[PDB]
């Protein structure tokens, strides 16, 4: 195979700054070489094939150059709506190979979470357990620290997280840490209090609720 | 004189195409002689030669293009023994298939096509001895001049064509 | 325009083979384009599989040759995939994608389906709501799903703005889990009501969970 090692694997720039993310082949390919954009949860979409024909349908601040062993995709004018990664591609012998991929972040003002808490519904406690809900909504960057308080008596372990890839439009984070419990073990305790840290925030952020 | 290339399975008459030009490896390795044998890397090989015509088939190129007065070799690298050598002819050498599993070529104008095509490789390599010998061997869809036609799929045997020396 | 989609069970326990169709629409399989099969997954990375004219031909990745098999069929104006005895290493997301005349690019895409190479049962989700600084949060939890994915909507696709619907987490029982929240002004709880709608095509549930405070 024709193995192709981009540079950077993840970058971090601003909205109007130009990017460029460069590809380099094993072997000679020529010209053969197409860069692809996807977005968080879609398909593939053809930037540029013969490593500069600006495929029909992208802004003309996608811009490629190259040809041989070395390539360079360029972008002269990042948008809020270029998050995505980006992958180069072989064309010039099967099998086509493709690159391990960039990891392109829009980079924005410091931004504060919405902290919010969720007792555990009336359903599941039924079932035997409850699933506490700790939501940190638009905040930058993903940088965050949630810890638990069940009375007071801090959490280790029964947390799990989740965070949304960076947004389209404001290219913010979402972050979930589900404190779940066996339902003896919930029935034991009263005030539910998660705390958050953050690079925006002047001091850690708590919000709390009494079982029942 | 005639050269009857077996082919299995039979291709029907209306398979009787045109040679137009084909493509070829050098030997590496190790006398001031240069051995070629048709190549049959992958498609991909066959495809960035350009000189392809819609059927789609290997080792010769059947109803592609020809070049103007006479023939063409091309590579993209003359000292990479791995990358191909494009031969385009001028005028085509006409395959034609009787459907009995036989394809037939004109010995006189398919040895006049090794003529030229061993004189384009002696100016580029500037030796003086050309070698044509068989496919050196792989996959069937290679080490035979495969090609598609009407949907199906057809093999042959190539081995007549290549096995010449040229001064 | 050109369009693919893609079809077939996304859950293979192992040994077994994964049959997969794209049916093409908007042009035929039998133009002077290739077809192909790309597989990618998370931390590995894009795989090239196969590709087939529309001539019968046929060309395999070396690492999956003695497996796969690609086949056009001309009469419903589809190609499929088939790989036969699979392991754990082919759990990812299968996309079929026309190029252009082998000329380099895979042009139109299809929206990929994802398959899971697991012996472990499938089974429907449990949806429990999630309800409560001027601006209201809501949220549906789907706990204890397999296999992925599930397609979460509020009001039907009429409520698509705040909402977040975060990545599935695998649990030690090997069940995936999530949550979808949704941000709203307050004054806005009582006035109306937010009904999520939880969809699992797997045991294909199309489970409806309102959302009301407290
Ligand atoms: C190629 O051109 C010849 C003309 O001599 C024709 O008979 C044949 O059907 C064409 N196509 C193929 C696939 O052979
Ligand atoms: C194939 O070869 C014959 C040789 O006489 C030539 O006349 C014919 O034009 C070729 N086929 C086509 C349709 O180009």
């Amino acid at each position: 195979d024709i193995q192709m090692t981009q540079s950077p694997s993840s970058l971090s720039a601003s909205v109007g700054d130009r990017v460029s993310i460069t590809c380099r082949a094993s072997q000679n390919i020529i010209n053969y070489l197409n860069w692809y954009q996807q977005k968080p949860g879609k398909a593939p979409k053809l930037l540029i094939n013969a490593a500069s024909s600006l495929q029909s349908g992208v802004p003309s601040r996608v811009s490629g150059s190259g040809s041989g062993t070395d390539f360079t995709l360029t972008i002269s004018s990042l948008q809020s709506e270029d998050f995505a990664t980006y992958y180069c591609q072989q064309s010039h012998s099967t099998p086509p190979t493709f690159g391990q991929g960039t990891k392109v972040e829009i980079k924005r003002t410091v931004a504060a979470p919405s902290v919010f808490i969720f007792p555990p519904s009336d359903e599941q406690l039924k079932s035997g357990t409850a699933s506490v809900v700790c939501l940190l909504n638009n905040f930058y960057p993903r940088e965050a620290k949630v810890q638990w308080k069940v009375d007071n008596a801090l959490q280790s372990g029964n947390s799990q997280e989740s965070v949304t890839e960076q947004d389209s439009k404001d290219s913010t984070y979402s972050l979930s840490s589900t404190l779940t419990l066996s339902k003896a073990d919930y029935e034991k305790h009263k005030v539910y209090a998660c705390e958050v840290t953050h690079q925006g925030l002047s001091s850690p952020v708590t919000k709390s609720f009494n079982r029942g | 004189d005639t050269i009857t290339l077996p082919c299995r399975p039979a291709p029907p008459p209306h398979c009787s195409s045109n040679i137009t030009g084909l493509i070829l490896t050098r030997q590496g390795g190790y006398a001031n002689t240069v051995i070629f044998r048709p190549s049959g890397g992958d498609w991909r090989d066959i495809a960035r030669c350009q000189i392809a015509g819609t059927v789609v088939s290997t080792q010769l190129f059947l109803n592609g293009s020809l070049a103007e007065e006479e023939v063409v070799i091309r590579s993209e690298d003359w000292r990479d023994n791995a990358k191909s050598i494009c031969v385009q002819l001028a005028t085509s050498v006409e395959i034609a298939c009787t459907g009995a599993g036989h394809c037939a070529i004109s010995r006189a104008k398919w040895a006049n096509t090794l003529k030229q095509i061993a004189s384009k490789l002696r100016e580029q390599y500037g030796a003086k001895t050309i070698i044509f010998k068989p496919s050196s061997g792989g996959d069937p869809e290679f080490v035979n001049h495969s090609f598609n036609c009407g949907g199906e799929f057809f093999y042959c045997a190539s081995t007549q064509l290549f096995a010449s020396t040229w001064f | 325009q050109v369009q693919l989609q893609e079809s077939g069970p996304g859950l293979v326990e192992p040994s077994g083979t994964l049959s997969l169709t794209c049916a093409v629409s908007g042009g035929s399989i039998s133009s002077t384009n290739w077809w192909t099969w790309v597989r990618q997954t998370p931390g590995t990375g894009l795989e090239w599989i196969g590709e087939i004219h529309h001539s019968g031909i046929t060309n395999y990745n070396p690492s999956l040759k003695s497996r796969v098999t690609i086949s056009v069929d001309k009469s419903k104006n589809q190609f499929s995939l088939k790989l036969s005895s699979v392991i754990a290493a082919d759990t990812a997301a299968y996309y079929c994608a026309r190029g252009d005349d082998i000329l380099t690019g895979y042009n139109y895409w299809g929206q990929g389906t994802l398959v899971t190479v697991s012996s472990a049962s499938t089974k429907g989700p449990s949806v429990f709501p999630l309800a409560p600084g001027g601006t209201a949060a809501l949220g549906c939890l789907v706990k204890d799903y397999f296999p992925e994915p599930v397609t979460v909507s509020w009001n039907s696709g009429a409520l698509t703005s705040g909402v977040h619907t975060f990545p599935a987490v695998l649990q030690s029982s090997g069940l995936y889990s999530l949550s979808s929240v949704v941000t709203v002004p307050s004054s806005s709880l009582g006035t109306q009501t937010y009904i999520c709608n939880v969809n699992h095509k797997p045991s294909n549930t199309k489970v409806d969970k309102k959302v009301e405070p407290k």
